[PDB]
């Protein structure tokens, strides 16, 4: 219950052309700019372990959080050259800022996943079903 | 030049002008004067297109409504991609509606600072008037 | 100057004017007088655009309805981004409808404090009237 | 002054007037007389806008229907933000419809207490009437 | 040549022109001058189609509105596939609407730099005028 203090800098208006898009199916044909395009998948819950405490019946609630990549630059049905090759550094930047960059945390792990996040394509332009953990 | 960079900054804040004008630095750092000048020139050209049939082109003074219209159109022109539901597009459409109303003689071009604008002589023309036998002979 | 900063504060409370006028401090602390002045000037320019064909431009007095209209338009102008369904936009549209009704001669410009406004001489014009042989000769 | 603070309290209860008038204290404690006065003045200005073409402006008496209309418009003006589906907005629209009907000569302005209002002399005007040879010479 | 490569770069940034003009290298590296020239020529041809009936074809000067229209049409032409809801398509449609309004005599072609354009002599034609017996004989 303290993430906003760092979320403020986590979010930095990634797209320069998209304005008031309310970003978080994709168009892939008329998007003004390659915005972050965050997505939500689900949640993780469990008890009977170190997560659960005493009063208030709360536990360390597992949280899910994913993103969608929209570049379509150098990849317009030609080949996957420049779609993720350029994203690599961008993917690292996104995964390091939006996740893994947490405030002073005691019971808020803010789990981050640098690797082991497979993504498969479809629709003929670009799909990226990212899989990351939040834990908070 | 119905509007200037100062007018754009005042109407839309310097941050937004910097964001929509700096295209080479990410994040933006400075306002590109050339891009702003071109956008303002395009807005002025559209306004002149709308106002050529009722007033003189090289206006010696800028009416305030003209300043607001020019600022809005210039800001709308600074967007490389502008969708239909973008509120800036709606503001541009409203300003264009105001311009069309002015052109069709439903709205008057207001005072500049204290004096009236300069309407063209389109309505003045009459043949000449032949009225001999009526000159107190 | 059909409305002032005092009128805006009274109509919309000082907090809202501070929030929509202070663009450099987050959270807002003071009301920017220059921005408010420009918004009021733009509202006055639009109102003059609507009223130029029926009354004199440099009005010596401000009718109360004119004050309300100017305050509403000025507040609507203080929003950098204004969507269609924003209630402030709807209020601005209603005020513009009132202005258009006034321009089309369906509504009259009310009293300022005790006296009437000053209509223009547009309707007065007639040729002159030649009626010799009818002057009690 | 077609309505007063007493009329607003009586029509909408003192609690609601306090809630919509006190903007600086949360929860509200007192009714701000200045804000209520401005709202009533704005309602009166709109009503005069609607009634200027058929009656004299400085009415010496307030018809009861005028009191109800003024109270409704004043209450609607005390809302900083008013959406379209708010019932108060609908009541204001109905009252404006009544005013427009009065202006267009479909409704008559009722009795004030016992006597009629004072219509303007707009319909009275006729040239003068030249009827010599018909004066019992 | 109502617009040039410099105008396209200034209006849409060099990156976008490079992306939509370089078809052989992925990712794009350089702007193809031939493709841009053909797109600009096509835009000019469409504009001439719209303007042939009111002005001379080989214009000696380019009005600013004409520059904006040409830039927009040229950018729209650089897209091999352009869908209906693409905002660039909407901008092209708006510019075509402006051109049609100019052709139908609802908008005037503005100043080029300081002087007027050159309208055609279509309206000038009259028979000749036979008015013997009226030459002060």
């Amino acid at each position: 219950f303290l993430e906003p203090l760092l979320i403020e800098r986590i979010r930095s208006e990634v797209p320069g052309l998209a304005i008031v898009s309310g970003v978080p199916t994709l168009s892939e044909q008329d998007q003004p700019a390659p915005s972050a395009y965050v997505v939500y998948l689900g949640d993780e819950t469990g008890t009977g372990a170190d997560h659960q405490g005493g009063q208030r019946a709360i536990q360390t609630v597992g949280q899910q959080w994913a993103v969608v990549l929209v570049v379509h630059y150098a990849d317009s049905s030609n080949s996957g050259e420049g779609a993720r090759r350029e994203a690599g550094p961008l993917l690292g930047r996104l995964v390091k800022a939006l996740t893994g960059w947490a405030p002073a945390i005691d019971v808020a792990p803010l789990a981050r996943s640098a690797r082991q996040s497979p993504a498969t394509y479809a629709s003929g332009y670009l799909y990226f079903p990212l899989v990351f953990t939040a834990r908070f | 030049s119905y509007c200037t960079l100062a007018d754009l900054i005042e109407q839309y804040s310097e941050q937004k002008i910097r964001e929509v004008s700096d295209r080479v630095n990410k994040p933006a750092t400075t306002i590109d004067t050339v891009i702003v000048d071109r956008a303002i020139a395009d807005a002025d050209s559209e306004i002149d297109l709308h106002l050529h049939g009722r007033y003189q082109l090289p206006l010696a003074s800028v009416p305030t409504a003209l300043k607001r219209i020019a600022c809005g159109l210039a800001y709308a022109n600074l967007h490389i991609v502008l969708k239909e539901e973008n509120p800036v597009y709606k503001t541009a459409e409203h300003l264009r509606k105001l311009l069309s109303g002015i052109a069709n003689g439903k709205l008057s071009l207001a005072l500049d600072a204290d004096g009236k604008p300069a309407p063209v002589a389109n309505t003045v023309q009459i043949s000449e008037g032949r009225n001999d036998w009526g000159a107190d002979w």
